[PDB]
RNA sequence: UUAUACAAUUAUCAUAUUAAAUUGUUAAGUGCUGAUUUAACCAAUAAAAAUAUAAAUAAUUUUUAUUUGUUUUUAAACACCAUUAGGUA
């Protein structure tokens, strides 16, 4: 048969999957710096960074980091497009 | 073979004497007085179906029935031709 | 018991003898009776009876319950007993129904052969759409395999009994080369033709309806 | 073509042919049109004389 | 506003390669032979695709068999002794019948997938998808692609997926959800793996918006994968261009979700972008149109652009779209075109594209005889045409279904002339042999009933077509206006007894009684002085309004005023007039409005929606007869029954006839 | 009952098992079900101490039983919803509620003989029988109990 | 497009393979 | 009209179908029942347990033989206790 | 049956958590099992 | 009957057998059918084939008023009043051209008839 | 003249017996259900053209079992060959 295993003891995926992609693709595995600024309250509880993968393309919600303001991203944009605060780009441009 | 094989059970006492030609209802708290029965029987090569009255579905049907035709209530009781 | 089934399907109270005890309900008692028994709302006797003998012309709910039994309800029973909660056996037989309304000859009738033909090609796309998911099913390859020969015999009688029923679904679904010879070399030999002769249908066709025999 | 299932097609032959003597109805006696000539004699080719 | 663009973006196109040629070298200058005034996508494809069949790795590798001339003796060489190994290829073939089935040249066992696992980094992943046997779901396709490292450019993604949406396709609409998100779960393995070298293109988010037009997801396929593709473009231009597949996977979308405005505005986006559309973008255009304008007219029937006579300009110049570029028409171009006219209420543009099918070459596809009865559903005269457009459906290769009867029935019920319909159902509908539906039967007693002086063959029609609809089941409730309509024909006609014995069968189906059909029996019952009726019958009638639970009508009194002339006193019928005019007096002094009796409407719905008895079938016959999916058929067992095999010699009763054991 | 969830999940604070709970069903109300009910069963031990999210072993859990009524895609969405929240440590799905256990691989005669809207129409409660639940009770319920149960303690309060 | 040398060149040493079995043995 | 071909044994002998989707369900005691429970008994002549011929043409020729024939309408098919036995 | 509906479910939610409180002049009911669990206080801590 | 309606008690064969005999009209025994349609009672099968039966039967002696109303004053019959002989109602849940259709519903094998 | 070749073996022309069973990733159970135990939830699968005399009315497909490949901080473990640690699977 197959064997599988649980993700954060929740998300069952197939074992051969999990080591290729499944696991070291995480959110909360590669990326902690940008899992750190995870949106506790606007995000779903059944959504956090340990079972969502790098490219998930549907928009969540960012808690910014050295300012404080809440924005909707996608983690593909912001791990691989490479994303950031729009309140933080918009006071780059007016101090610089 | 033309029916899955399911194991024999029921409440009533002749239900046993009717199917089987040697029965025997033991306990399991009372291992040697069933050892000599197993082996006076084997002995003659008979076939034997031994009942263990401990984990049934109808102890207190048996219980019952088999004060009826032994007026001992001594376990084992071996049941031979009805 | 696949004949029951489908008895069960068809047929409204088949499961129900005359002494009005099931066979499981002989047996389960407290499981299949009901528990609590109210002086309330007693729907009487259906006069609306006539418009469903069977349970194909009653597939708009669940159970093959008609929408004249649902009147005094709230609006929470109507809607767990809608088209939207039906498992996959009740929408597999309303789409069986729904081809039961178009090409049946009486309300009783389930052998016809434009009635068999697309039985035959709703489980055909029914083993194919469970060999998508799991392809390694290996049973459900060989009863595909099995239906799919048999949906080609019911299409290829079905061509020669009435030819307007089978143009009609042949157009209908997108399937036109369904009927076609697999081999080139037994084509030649008259091999797929002769199978017109070898099961009686060589002189199916009426003649003065679609030519002019002179 | 398999023989054996030739009389019941002889029965069918009967039941098409008595249904189409009494299903439709017959107009009135066409006239007779004059045959031509076939070009499919048998034996060997002939020759234009 | 579509070929105001298009005329703006030809001239514009034209002005930049002018400019264009004459800064470069002025060369274009020199020969002056044409000028393109639109860009074409797929032309950079098909000529690669051309320039890859005359290369010569190309015909020397797909090489026909050697004979045995060329390859040396009669035989008993080794290695000369048959032919050499021939490869073909699936898509365009130099030999007829790739497969056989023979004894030892068997080769269907050898195309399954596995034997092209050994070149998976000289692979094609489109013709891997389409001509392969025993493939796995696509997520373990994706995985075998990425666990053998092999660099997947923008097709082998593209195909991936289009082997995913295929899996959308052939399921039901039910299970649609869990392939769409194993379509996502690929999608994002491709985009985050980075090693083997896999880089997402448009083509991959032009299959992923068309898997969320398949499963139907607006919010899923728009605002996520469009608006992923258009950062991308806008983020890093002249690698990743907008080509017309993933617009026409938008206007896919933009149908699937029934959004009219994003898809005028995608085409719009692809006009000015210098780009030609293809022919299914403008049937699509076409179809949003028509979606449009069935939305207008419902608006109005009920009571962006306020203004319905501006969306037939901006309509009809999508069909002058088609000439414009080169876009040869389709079929599907003229069920659009026709839909389109079928909303906008214009019926001779139907009947000029019915004969410019015709003209050059397009199949007349039955739905397209559909919109022809839809499209003269509202004109009068056209009966005729009706009747032989019923008879060019034999040597066109079509024959009627049910909903073309019930168009047919919907313009005679609408025209209420009557003898068309008993036209129509003598020599059209009994041939057929089909089981009548209720809207069809409804129809066409609303046609024999409305019309002016019907006959009595129009009655045994109406009874028999009853008889054959309750002979089989039916889902819709229609029982009660089809009885309505009986009882109005018996009252046009005069039969008292006809609509009599009827009572019995709304009594059987537990339909309850109401004003309209007592009053058409009180028509039937006026107008039966040469058949039947008598002076009981009207005190019948009355009593069929006084116990039973039924208040009278502004129309009864007309009914029961006609049916005393020439019948009699009847003074309990008078008493009932007394009654009558008693209430409709005390009811017209409280203030009510006098109430007539009702019409039953006609339905005249178009032919998309009309209760379909059909959901999809996905089979294909290519998938049947080469045994994809591994379909595995069990052989008999020593059913040979061979003459060379034989070896013995058959006497009756055999060689020892009885034979017994001792 | 068409579909019935055990929901075992983590001792948290009030607001944070009722803001999940509220996730729970709105993502059934979202996708077009009907919550039949939602029973709070409190805190007990059980005999397996369940990890969460950070690998902590638990010793005390609450369980929840949450009977709906939900089409068999939008289950699966439910499911798959429910299954990966961050509270919910194990959660079995009830699907043998329609037909009885032991019908489709016991006697193959009586496979067609059972109806199934003798248990649909009834709750859990009434097919899967607790402990205190007995015949008894539910015909205490129709046989006028509050007539009859009035001079029971009328031997007890004298001693 | 790009893979049909590196097939062509396996069809061609397939067939060298098949004129090596002349040689028979060794 | 267009009338459908009656194709096979089962179809000219007007076979009922009355099992779903099954053509080769036997039909003999379903058939059998049914036509006992279409005769009835008329008073002012019930039928008896020998065998019976449909027309008074198929009546043997021999004389005694006939006395062990009757003549019955449409209840002289499906006649019979046992079936055809099978394995 | 008593279905809930979408406007009444946080009410029954918060019905359904104050089931088990350390406060209360009624006896408590018996869980689906046959046994009386840990009883809390409010914001849900274990007593 | 919406009393009966309401206890939920079935009406026996012999009761409506016994109801519809004594309504004269056909007008009055659709009241009758009306009236526990709208109370909900409920009765067997073989009640409600003898209630139609009885509907038919009403019909029938109706038109024979009818066409002897027409007889007296024209001293002979029309056609039209000899075709009612031999025909009858057509549309009937009983009809006497197919008399088999009350063997499996009634247990004596035989439809009620009435007489005056 | 066998128009017949006794069994078991040496070897070639070869259908997996299935509601007691097979598969389940997008469905279930799951530490690979077989340590205990002749009994295992749910989902898909038991029947469905003419003809039995008819002179092949049928298909050219699949692998549940064993090895071997497919990838490298990319099985922690357990087991195995060099002796205590490497590799192998
Ligand atoms: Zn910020």
């Amino acid at each position: 048969k197959a064997s599988h295993i649980r993700i954060a003891n929740r998300k069952r995926v197939e074992m051969f999957v999990a080591k290729r992609f499944h696991l070291p693709t995480r959110l909360a595995t590669a990326a902690p710096d940008i899992a750190a600024e995870w949106h506790d309250e606007l995000n779903p509880m059944h959504m956090y960074p340990a079972i969502i993968g790098i490219g998930h393309v549907q928009p969540v919600w960012w808690k910014c980091a050295i300012c404080s303001h809440s924005y909707q991203m996608s983690v593909e944009k912001r791990v691989v497009r490479g994303g950031g605060c729009p309140q933080c780009v918009v006071n780059g441009k007016r101090a610089v | 073979s033309a029916t899955r094989w399911l194991p024999f059970v029921s409440s009533d006492l002749k239900d046993y004497l009717n199917r089987y030609w040697a029965v025997m209802f033991t306990v399991g708290a009372r291992p040697i007085e069933t050892g000599h029965i197993r082996h006076y029987v084997s002995w003659y090569c008979t076939r034997m179906k031994v009942v263990l009255l401990d984990h049934h579905v109808y102890v207190e049907p048996l219980r019952q029935q088999l004060q009826e035709a032994s007026r001992t209530p001594e376990l084992p009781l071996l049941f031979v031709n009805k | 018991p696949v004949q029951k089934k489908r008895q069960e399907q068809m047929l409204y109270g088949v499961n129900i003898p005359e002494t009005r005890q099931m066979k499981f309900e002989e047996q389960h008692p407290l499981l299949a009776g009901a528990l609590r028994k109210l002086e309330g709302q007693p729907k009487g006797f259906p006069f609306w009876y006539r418009k469903y003998p069977t349970r194909r012309h009653a597939y708009e709910y669940r159970f093959s319950i008609p929408v004249e039994m649902l009147d005094g309800y709230n609006d929470d029973v109507k809607k767990a007993l809608s088209k939207g909660m039906m498992s996959i056996q009740e929408k597999q037989f309303a789409q069986e129904a729904m081809y039961m309304e178009r090409y049946a000859e009486h309300d009783f009738d389930t052998t016809s052969p434009a009635v068999l033909a697309v039985k035959r090609a709703l489980k055909c796309r029914v083993l194919r759409n469970h060999l998508l998911t799991n392809p390694h099913n290996n049973i459900i390859k060989t009863v595909l395999a099995n239906t799919e020969r048999k949906l080609n015999h019911a299409l290829r009688r079905l061509r020669k009994v009435d030819f307007k029923k089978y143009w009609e679904i042949i157009r209908d679904h997108d399937v036109q080369d369904i009927l076609q010879p697999p081999n080139l070399v037994t084509y030649r030999q008259g091999s797929y033709w002769k199978y017109d002769w070898n099961a009686g249908l060589a002189i199916s066709t009426n003649l003065a309806d679609v030519m002019d025999p002179r | 073509l398999k023989a054996g299932l030739l009389g019941h097609y002889q029965q069918e032959a009967f039941e098409a042919r008595k249904r189409f003597e009494e299903s439709t109805t017959y107009p009135g006696p066409i006239r007779a049109a004059t045959p031509g000539d076939t070009r499919f004699y048998s034996g060997s080719l002939e020759s234009i004389l | 506003r579509l070929a105001a663009a298009a005329v703006k973006a030809a001239e514009w196109y034209a002005a930049e390669n002018r400019r264009k040629q004459k800064g470069g070298d002025v060369i274009r200058e020199k020969v002056d032979c044409t000028a393109p005034l639109w860009f074409d996508d797929t032309e950079q494809n098909l000529l690669a695709r051309e320039q890859h069949v005359r290369s010569p790795a190309y015909r020397e590798l797909h090489r026909p068999a050697l004979t045995n001339a060329a390859m040396g003796l009669y035989g008993g060489e080794p290695g000369f002794e048959k032919a050499h190994r021939v490869w073909v290829d699936p898509d365009r073939p130099h030999i007829k019948h790739i497969y056989n089935q023979t004894a030892l040249a068997r080769n269907l066992r050898y195309a399954r997938y596995g034997y092209f696992k050994r070149d998976m980094h000289l692979l094609d992943v489109d013709k891997l998808v389409r001509h392969a046997r025993l493939l796995p779901t696509p997520g373990r396709l994706l995985t075998d692609f990425l666990y053998q490292r092999v660099p997947l450019p923008d097709k082998s993604c593209a195909a991936l997926i289009r082997y995913q949406r295929q899996q959308i396709e052939m399921l039901e609409v039910w299970g649609r959800h869990a392939s769409f998100q194993c379509a996502v779960e690929m999608f994002e393995r491709m985009i985050v793996t980075n090693i083997p070298p896999v880089e997402v293109g448009v083509e991959t988010h032009g299959e992923m918006v068309l898997c969320a037009a398949a499963c139907g997801k607006w919010e899923e396929g728009w605002n996520v994968y469009a608006n992923r593709a258009r950062e991308l473009e806008k983020e890093s231009p002249e690698s990743f261009i907008l080509n017309t597949f993933f617009f026409d996977a938008l206007l896919t979308l933009c149908v699937a979700a029934g959004r009219v405005s994003e898809g005028i505005d995608t085409l719009e986006e692809v006009i000015k972008r210098n780009l030609r559309p293809r022919g299914t973008m403008l049937n699509k255009a076409m179809i949003l149109y028509s979606i449009l304008g069935e939305q207008m007219s419902k608006h109005e029937a009920s009571r962006y652009l306020c203004e319905p006579e501006e969306v037939e300009k901006m309509g009809l110049e999508v069909w002058s779209l088609f000439d414009f570029y080169q876009l040869p028409r389709t079929t599907a171009s003229i069920e659009a075109y026709m839909r389109m006219c079928c909303a906008f209420n214009k019926p001779t543009l139907v009947l000029k594209a019915q004969g410019f099918a015709d003209a050059s070459d397009i199949r007349l596809s039955i739905e397209c005889f559909h919109w022809l009865v839809y499209a003269i559903r509202g004109v009068a005269g056209f009966g005729d045409y009706v009747m032989d457009v019923l008879s060019q459906l034999r040597p066109r290769g079509l024959t009627p279904d049910f909903v073309l009867f019930t168009l047919s029935f919907m313009y005679c019920a609408l025209q209420r002339d009557g003898e068309l319909a008993l036209a129509i159902f003598d020599q059209h509908f009994v041939h057929q042999n089909m089981n009548p539906t209720p809207e069809m039967v409804l129809l066409f007693i609303q046609a024999c009933s409305n019309c002016e002086e019907p006959t009595a063959v129009m009655l045994e029609r109406s009874e028999t077509l009853i008889k054959r609809l309750e002979a089989v089941g039916s889902s819709v409730d229609l029982i009660s206006p089809i009885y309505d309509q009986f009882l109005e024909l018996c009252a046009h006609l005069g039969a008292v007894a006809s609509g009599f014995s009827a009572l019995k069968r709304i009594v059987g189906f537990g339909k309850p009684l109401t004003t309209r059909m007592i009053n058409s029996l009180l028509l039937a019952n006026s107008n039966a002085i040469s058949s039947n009726g008598s002076l009981s019958m009207t005190e019948e009638l009355v009593g069929f309004f006084t116990l039973l639970k039924i208040r009278p009508n502004a129309d009864t009194e007309i009914c029961v005023n006609l049916c005393r002339d020439a019948f009699g006193e009847s003074p309990v019928v008078n008493d009932f007039i007394k009654v009558i005019g008693e209430s409709l007096q005390g009811d017209s002094e409280k203030g009510e409005a006098p109430q007539y009796d009702e019409d039953i409407p006609v339905i005249q719905v178009p032919p998309h929606e009309l209760r379909q008895l059909r959901t999809e079938w996905k089979l294909s016959p290519r998938d049947i007869v080469l045994r994809r999916f591994g379909q595995h058929t069990k052989p008999p067992g020593k059913a040979a029954l061979d003459v060379g095999s034989m070896r013995g010699s058959v006497i009756p009763f055999g060689r020892s006839p009885g034979e017994q054991l001792v | 009952v068409f579909y019935s969830f055990v929901l075992v999940m983590k001792p948290r604070q009030r607001r944070f098992t009722s803001q999940a709970l509220r996730e729970i069903g709105v993502a059934v109300y979202s996708n077009g079900g009907l919550i039949r009910s939602i029973t709070n069963e409190g805190i007990m031990r059980p005999y397996s101490r369940f990890r969460d999210a950070d690998n902590t072993p638990l010793t005390y859990a609450r369980y929840i039983i949450l009977q709906l009524d939900m089409g068999e895609e939008e289950m699966g969405k439910v499911d798959k919803i429910i299954r990966e929240h961050q509270d919910v440590l194990m959660a079995l799905k009830l699907n043998n509620l329609e037909r009885p256990v032991g019908i489709r691989s016991g006697n193959k005669e009586l496979q067609a003989a059972y109806f199934p809207l003798d248990t649909f129409t009834r709750l859990e409660e009434e097919i899967n029988w607790s402990p205190q639940t007995s015949a008894d009770i539910y015909t205490q319920l129709e046989m006028n109990w509050k007539e009859f149960s009035r001079t029971r303690w009328s031997s007890f309060l004298r001693n | 497009t790009e893979g049909t040398q590196e097939k062509l060149a396996a069809a061609i040493q397939e067939h060298v393979q098949d004129a090596y079995r002349f040689s028979g043995p060794t | 009209q267009g009338h459908r071909l009656l194709h096979g044994k089962r179809e000219r002998e007007g076979s009922l179908f009355a099992v779903a989707n099954d053509v080769k369900r036997d039909e003999r005691l379903l058939r059998q029942q049914l036509n006992a429970l279409l005769e009835e008994e008329r008073m002012p002549t019930p039928l008896v347990d020998l065998p019976g011929v449909e027309r008074r043409r198929d009546l043997p020729a021999d004389p005694i033989t006939r006395l062990f024939f009757q003549h019955k309408g449409d209840h002289a098919l499906y006649y019979g206790t046992y079936d055809k036995p099978s394995v | 049956i008593n279905y809930v509906p979408h406007a009444q479910l946080r009410e029954h939610i918060d019905k359904e958590l104050d089931k088990y409180v350390a406060g209360k002049n009624e006896p408590y009911p018996l869980n689906f099992v046959g046994q009386m669990p840990f009883l809390e206080d409010g914001d849900g801590n274990i007593v | 009957m919406h009393l009966a309606g309401r206890n939920g008690r079935e009406l026996s064969v012999r009761t409506i057998q016994h109801l519809f005999a004594r309504t004269d009209s056909f007008a009055e025994a659709l009241a009758v059918f009306y009236t526990m349609r709208r109370c909900h009672v409920a009765m067997n099968m073989e009640a409600y084939y003898s209630m139609l039966y009885s509907l038919q039967r009403l019909e029938e002696e109706g038109w024979g008023q009818h066409f002897r109303n027409e007889y007296e004053e024209n001293g002979a019959p029309s056609e039209q009043a000899m075709d009612f002989i031999v025909k009858g109602i057509s549309n009937a849940l009983l009809p006497e051209n197919k008399p088999w259709l009350g063997r499996v519903m009634f247990q004596d094998r035989n439809v009620p008839d009435r007489r005056y």
